[PDB]
């Protein structure tokens, strides 16, 4: 189908290659309007998303948008759900905010991201500590929301253990620093993990407080997902040595790869609803003047290039490709570990300190 | 140096007050220099359109706070979703003032969706209190929808847990089908006959519709319904005698938007009390620079008490509701809605008018089957329960004792032996 790719300013990816993935690709293609345009917008604004939407969608009816965010936020993919809630258009999410992971989605949009839930993701951290032998940590969580489910897997994981997990229990911070009651909190602190899920600015600031008591030594290590520390360009002040992140903006990782990826998935979905029913375009025609058959539960059994593709029953893939990254002394992230499908690969066999 | 307020405001006569309202709000809020200026939108029967041009006065003119007023929504969407998400992009709050949903409720798909009306598990907590008066405690539940149907039931589960007891039966369906009577012929052989619908209006057409095809409104029958079960054709489908609710002051459009502008316009002058202050960034070339004081403009405004209001005390509690909601419990007697009680936020007052339910009389229906039908169990134990098989089919032998007592047998259903 007529599927839009626009794109910003992430990886140093340009906009030419999208003209050329057209071109050569695209062999078996099912239906004959089967047509791309690429944009690029130099500011994220959701002034410049509903232009495009209205100037696209009214441009021989568009039904695909990509878009490539490289914000911190995962609610630029709710705005997706806007165009999911409307028009119906079922939207992959692929990289930057657009795919970054929420806690509820909601069976009624059609809105898709790329990647593994915060319980898989904890799986994969709690593999990462079971291999290391780091029995003994830490939770620290502040009132910021989505923390229930996180805790909770924590304690369903603690309490069915097959290893012996010690776990500390659940440091909150429901105001800032004062350093008069949440010092005591920080001196109660022993374990070798200690955990945090909050926002950005929060963790500059527990991480400055950690830094100003002497609470980031070698033995205090720092585990953390992509939501604290987010995207890999911007690196804030008051970051200690030996801070494990867990994300998926990778440097050397094709874009190229997880759009073509997307374009394969929305053109085997429409060549296998073109089998079934005829007339595919069915959604809001322009913004001038005002469901059936959608993609959402459609879609779930497609594999493209061998790769599984597949889809969950929340909106996510099956087995995505974890990142797990480091802080060295040179203010750099470097990726170290990979996921497999069913396994957890680690490249560094002997940890540094 | 220009600030321009964000209200999507179409009819006239609110448009004067909402000019008056912005007049007034620069008057005693303070010796401060800045000034406000109007923006309103007109209408389009999308939401996209609705969208963009809210977006393009918003993010070419660097607001502060949005206000939407439109309950009579063209479409039947009921969706402020893509102002808010707008918004939130910037991290910026919308204090919406039409929807009631659980599903902007909840803080992970709404980050920052505030709003001063109460959702519907106030009107939950209201029937477990009409439930201390006459005291209920064996109750029906009957939810189609899913999305506001787990926040329902989790406020109905802490409820009983307040009261540290436990519900009868609860039922969540697929709607839009319409085989939900056998649903309710297997509610009818409960223990009780209280009866309470959370859903929409089609569905709640749908099983009024079935429960006139079952002749549900009889005697003992409880019907405590809320808003959309008296909204279109679930008022027509209702029987003579359910019981609504109804808000006092929250149709009343003028008087809602002036407390709004009032509240806002209070916050903004108490953000601008303090320092740190911000504006949002525009959107043309080159500069991608997110909202800072987040965290600061949420701590200003969740902890925020109010005392000035048409409507009556507002104040935002953890969640961003309305706390001490005036409500008018109502009666549909023969089609007709009779006003049978108000209700503060602590007690409810009825006033002279008689309560007529469909069941018997002005008292509360008798719908009390839990002893009429009592599934004794009970172990083969050697002395105290002795089983024996009947003679031909059914009968049992009357056996004679030494005193004269007749052995008075009862027709049990016993098994031979166990699952091995
Ligand atoms: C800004 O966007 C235009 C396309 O609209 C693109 O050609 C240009 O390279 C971008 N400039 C930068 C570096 O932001
Ligand atoms: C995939 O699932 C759909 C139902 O969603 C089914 O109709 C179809 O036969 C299945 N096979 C493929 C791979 O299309
Ligand atoms: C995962 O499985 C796919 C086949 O479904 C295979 O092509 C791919 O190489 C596997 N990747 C690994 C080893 O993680
Ligand atoms: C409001 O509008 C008037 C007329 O355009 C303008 O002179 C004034 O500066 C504006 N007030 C502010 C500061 O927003
Ligand atoms: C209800 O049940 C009947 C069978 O009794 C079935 O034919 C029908 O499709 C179902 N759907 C409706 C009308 O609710
Ligand atoms: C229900 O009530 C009506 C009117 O009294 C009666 O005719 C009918 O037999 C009853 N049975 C049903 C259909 O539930
Ligand atoms: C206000 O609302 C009530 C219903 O609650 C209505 O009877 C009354 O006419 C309304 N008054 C105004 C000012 O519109
Ligand atoms: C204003 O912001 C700065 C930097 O975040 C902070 O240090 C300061 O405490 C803030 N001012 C007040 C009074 O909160
Ligand atoms: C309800 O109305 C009464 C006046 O009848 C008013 O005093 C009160 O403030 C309102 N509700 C609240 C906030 O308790
Ligand atoms: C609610 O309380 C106010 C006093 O705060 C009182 O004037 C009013 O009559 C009460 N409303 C009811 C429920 O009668
Ligand atoms: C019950 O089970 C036994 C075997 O355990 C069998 O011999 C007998 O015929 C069965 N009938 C009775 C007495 O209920």
């Amino acid at each position: 189908l007529n599927i839009a790719v626009l794109l910003g300013h992430s990886h140093d990816v340009t906009e030419r290659e999208l003209r050329n993935l057209w071109g050569p690709e695209q062999a078996t293609g099912l239906p004959l309007d089967v047509n791309v345009v690429a944009l690029l917008m130099n500011r994220t604004d959701p002034k410049s998303l509903i232009t495009h939407v209205c100037d696209l969608m009214s441009g021989a009816r568009i039904h695909g948008l990509v878009f490539g965010d490289d914000t911190d936020q995962e609610a630029v993919a709710q705005m997706l759900d806007f165009i999911s809630s409307q028009t119906f258009i079922p939207i992959l999410g692929i990289h930057g905010g657009a795919s970054m992971i929420m806690a509820d989605k909601d069976p009624t949009s059609t809105f898709f991201q790329f990647g593994a839930s915060i319980q898989q993701q904890a799986t994969v951290m709690l593999k990462i500590m079971q291999d290391y032998d780091w029995h003994v940590f830490s939770l620290v969580t502040t009132i910021f929301p989505g923390y229930r489910d996180f805790i909770s897997f924590i304690k369903t994981t603690v309490d069915n253990s097959f290893v012996g997990w010690d776990m500390q229990n659940v440091i909150t911070l429901d105001t800032s620093f004062e350093d008069a009651k949440t010092q005591v909190q920080l001196k109660k602190i022993h374990s070798s993990v200690i955990l945090l899920y909050c926002s950005k600015d929060e963790a500059v600031l527990i991480l400055s407080e950690a830094r100003s008591l002497g609470l980031t030594g070698y033995d205090f290590f720092w585990i953390v997902p992509s939501l604290v520390s987010g995207n890999t360009e911007l690196i804030p002040k008051e970051f200690p040595s030996g801070l494990i992140s867990v994300s998926y903006d990778d440097w050397d990782y094709s874009l190229e790869a997880r759009v073509r990826d997307g374009l394969g998935i929305l053109t085997t979905a429409a060549s296998s609803m073109l089998e079934k029913f005829s007339y595919i375009p069915e959604a809001k025609a322009s913004c001038y003047g005002q469901p059936l058959h959608t993609l959402h539960q459609f879609m779930v059994n497609v594999t493209w290039d061998g790769k599984d593709l597949s889809f969950t029953e929340e909106g996510y893939q099956v087995h995505p490709r974890l990142v797990v990254i480091v802080l060295n002394k040179d203010r750099e992230w470097e990726k170290v570990g990979k996921w497999e499908n069913q396994t957890l690969s680690l490249r560094h066999a002997v940890w540094p300190r | 140096k220009i600030v321009n307020i964000g209200a999507v405001l179409s009819t006239r006569k609110h448009e004067q007050m909402f000019r008056e309202a912005v007049n007034q709000a620069n008057k005693r809020h303070g010796s401060w220099k800045i000034q406000l200026n109007a923006t309103s939108v007109t209408h389009k029967p999308n939401a996209i359109q609705m969208a963009l041009s809210v977006c393009e006065d918003l993010i070419s003119s660097q607001v502060y706070a949005i206000l939407v007023s439109h309950p009579p929504t063209p479409n039947d969407h009921f969706t402020p979703t893509p102002v808010s998400y707008t918004a939130g992009f910037y991290r910026i709050p919308v204090l919406g003032l039409t929807t009631r949903m659980s599903i902007y409720s909840d803080k992970s798909i709404h980050l920052s969706f505030l709003r001063t009306v109460p959702p519907y598990s106030h009107q939950s907590s209201v029937w477990f209190e009409m439930m201390r008066v006459y005291n209920w405690n064996h109750i029906i539940l009957l939810v189609s929808d899913d999305h506001e149907g787990r926040a329902a039931q989790k406020r109905l589960e802490t409820l009983l847990e307040e009261r540290e007891s436990k519900a009868e039966k609860v039922l969540q369906f697929d709607p839009g089908t319409k085989n939900v009577t056998a649903l309710l012929m297997e509610a009818r052989e409960l223990e009780a006959r209280v009866i309470i619908l959370s859903a929409s209006e089609d569905d709640a057409a749908t099983v009024y519709r079935a429960a006139a095809m079952l002749n549900m409104t009889g005697s003992g029958y409880v019907w405590l319904v809320g808003e959309r079960e008296i909204s279109g054709n679930a008022l027509r489908y209702a029987p003579d005698g359910i019981i609504g609710l109804q808000l006092i002051n929250g149709k009343n459009e003028s008087a809602h938007i002036s407390d709004a502008v009032g509240v806002v316009a209070q916050a903004v002058h108490e953000l601008l009390e303090k320092e740190n202050i911000t504006d949002p960034p525009r959107g043309c070339v080159g500069n991608t620079n997110i909202w800072k004081t987040g965290p600061l403009f949420k701590r200003v405004l969740m902890s925020s008490k109010y005392a000035d209001g048409v409507t009556g005390r507002v104040e935002f509690n953890e969640d961003g509701d309305r706390k001490f909601a005036n409500y008018s419990i109502m009666n549909l007697q023969n089609r007709k809605l009779v006003q049978v009680g108000i209700y503060n936020g602590t007690h409810v007052i009825p006033n002279d008018r008689k309560i007529i339910w469909p069941g018997g009389e002005t008292e509360k229906p008798r719908g009390y089957q839990m002893s009429t039908r009592l599934k004794i169990v009970t172990i083969h134990q050697e002395p105290f329960v002795y089983v024996k098989p009947t003679m031909s089919d059914g009968t049992c032998k009357e056996e004679f004792t030494v005193n004269g007592d007749p052995v008075k047998k009862v027709i049990c259903t016993g098994p031979n032996d166990t699952s091995p």
